């Protein structure tokens, strides 16, 4: 119960990094996308 | 772990959040880069296109 | 004189707080400095953990965790609910009388 805050502050910041790749997964779509309109 | 669980419940609402203006980002660039796409397909167009008819003009002309 | 005065200060407030702080961060080994909940230790008398513990009981259910594993002599009562909602649950248990 001390523990538990320990693993899910952790699994916290395991949750802010898979928002952090569906943002850079974003952006690079949206590269991708600007590209083809380019071309 | 009820309340920090809840914190991380809004962390999980930051991920909705941040899902939230990742779609709004893509659709907001596709459609800005879309007009743009149509504005300059339409620009070059009828500026060639113009330039074409006036040589022809010309062209009859003299 | 300065440096034995202040030597000696250093090794007075560390002959107290070197068991205490050395459990609590030993419980609190992974809940230090994350940005979710604070963690206040409040080191308190003996068993009446209940009478501190009314607060957490006033606050969330699996959670506020307001209890002392070790430190028998002066029980590091560590209190973990959140940030915002834990600073509340400290202003409730000063209220009942508290100190971090």
């Amino acid at each position: 119960l001390i523990k538990s805050l320990a693993e899910k502050e952790k699994q916290l910041l395991e949750r802010l990094e898979a928002a952090k790749k569906e943002a850079e997964e974003r952006v690079k779509r949206a590269e991708a996308e600007a590209k083809a309109l380019l071309e | 772990s009820k309340l920090e669980a809840i914190l991380s419940q809004e962390v999980e609402a930051e991920i909705q959040a941040l899902l939230q203006e990742a779609e709004a980002k893509a659709e907001a660039v596709k459609r800005e880069a879309e007009e743009k796409a149509k504005a300059l397909l339409q620009a070059r167009e009828r500026a060639l296109e113009a330039q074409y008819r006036a040589a022809l003009r010309r062209a009859e002309s003299a | 004189t300065r440096q034995k005065q202040e030597l000696e200060e250093e090794l007075a407030l560390a002959q107290a707080y070197l068991e205490p702080l050395e459990r609590l961060a030993a419980l609190a080994h992974g809940l230090d400095k994350s940005p979710f909940l604070r963690v206040i230790p409040f080191l308190l008398t003996e068993k009446e953990l209940p009478l501190v513990e009314e607060a957490l009981r006033k606050a969330l259910e699996d959670r506020y965790l307001l209890a002392h594993e070790a430190y028998a002599g002066g029980v590091a009562a560590l209190v973990v609910v959140h940030r915002k909602e834990v600073d509340q649950a400290k202003a409730a248990l000063s209220r009942a009388g508290v100190a971090e």
